[PDB]
């Protein structure tokens, strides 16, 4: 096979939006492999090195007077300007979640099992899955897989639940989410799989 | 604490003089241009709707990444990358259900350089129908993630596996799926 | 609306 040496040319424009686009921060950052050599904040105004390898730069470009100008406008001309552009479909995208509650096993009631509040599909990632048993909030023998990112403009999570339930009790996971208009809670009844009776 | 971030990360890749010009909004991509094409590529059909992007615009930036790296490889007296393997999870989209389509994902993260070989396997053999891929997707340490998808129909009798291969490794790496 | 393309300076070739 081809195990010649690689090397990496990275460049990141980065926008930082604060309280909508009250304040902004545009970085123009330059990269060989990982390390980052040479970056323009909007926050200092002109070029600096990084490391050592971005010295000769950060000189160069910033005895380029237009050039400078064409960077200290960039909070406007380009991350601003940006935002109007996409705001509708990734600032103000809100999808609900899908919500499913099963035990993780088939056990009888009385002994050891796992629930598992399943939360698909949602965008975007910020949410908040708690755990009720028979009204009272469950807060320890709680585990989650984190927030989980589906590459698709989507989110997962699984929130479980350890517990020993009985017959009668009801549990319910609830999740908190920017797209709910309504409050969402699914219920999970310990006599509606009842093994052995 | 800010409350969102769009990135414009390009790469250039020697020897492979592999390039990539994407847009990421709050770590999913907006977009990529696919520079054989000279096409802008949204990652959601629905994204092109109303917004547009000039895909000659990468080809221009691509040359002076390109030109860019000529001349870091020499400053750096052409010290090369250090591979990093990646880590890999095999997840579904959805809870599964016998019969009721669903699909897999194979997520492959905190890698570099941004070559990676990436197969998902049907009981061992390689699955070339219905698959689907992402372009390398920044990541704030500046490695990089992908992901693979692969729609199926979940039986009692198939196995899965995403099989990556990477400079970094020392074999190709297997990560399971079958039905529980 | 058309995205906007932020350019990429040139390295010195600091010969």
């Amino acid at each position: 096979g081809d195990t010649r040496p690689r090397f990496l040319e990275q460049v990141k424009h980065e926008c930082h939006f604060f309280n909508g686009t009250e304040r902004v921060r545009f970085l123009d950052r330059y990269f060989y492999h990982q390390e980052e050599y040479v970056r323009f904040d909007s926050d200092v105004g002109e070029y600096r090195a990084v490391t050592e390898l971005g010295r000769p730069d950060a000189e160069y470009w910033n005895s380029q007077k237009d050039l400078l100008e064409q960077k200290r406008a960039a909070v406007d001309t380009y991350c601003r300007h940006n935002y109007g552009v996409g705001e509708s479909f990734t600032v103000q995208r809100r999808v609900y979640p899908e919500v499913t509650v099963y035990p993780a096993k088939t056990q009888p009631l009385q002994h050891h099992n796992l629930l598992v509040c399943s939360v698909n599909g949602f965008y975007p990632g910020s949410i908040e899955v708690r755990w009720f048993r028979n009204g009272q909030e469950e807060k320890t023998g709680v585990v989650s897989t984190g927030l989980i990112q589906n590459g698709d403009w989507t989110f997962q999570t699984l929130v479980m639940l350890e517990t020993v339930p009985r017959s009668g009790e009801v549990y319910t996971c609830q999740v908190e989410h920017p797209s709910l208009t309504s409050p969402l809670t699914v219920e999970w009844r310990a006599s509606s799989a009842d093994l052995v009776p | 604490k800010e409350e969102h971030v769009i990135i414009q990360a390009e790469f250039y890749l020697n020897p492979d003089q592999s390039g990539e010009f994407m847009f990421d909004f709050d770590g999913d991509e907006i977009f990529h241009v696919d520079m054989a094409k000279k096409e802008t590529v949204w990652r959601l059909e629905e994204f092109g709707r109303f917004a547009s992007f000039e895909a000659q615009g990468a080809l221009a930036n691509i040359a002076v990444d390109k030109a860019n790296l000529e001349i870091m490889t020499k400053r750096s007296n052409y010290t090369p990358i250090t591979n990093v393997p990646p880590e890999v999870t095999v997840l579904t989209n959805s809870p599964v259900e016998l019969r009721e389509p669903n699909v897999l994902i194979c997520f492959i993260d905190k890698f570099t350089p941004p070559v990676v070989n990436v197969t998902w396997l049907r009981n061992g053999k390689p699955v070339t129908t219905g698959v689907s891929e992402t372009v390398f997707l920044p990541r704030e340490d500046h490695l990089f993630r992908k992901f693979h998808y692969l729609p199926f129909l979940p039986s009692t009798e198939d196995v899965y596996d995403c099989r990556v291969e990477h400079w970094g490794l020392d074999e190709p790496l297997l990560k399971h799926w079958e039905f529980d | 609306k058309r995205i906007a393309k932020a350019v990429n300076e040139k390295s010195c070739n600091c010969l």
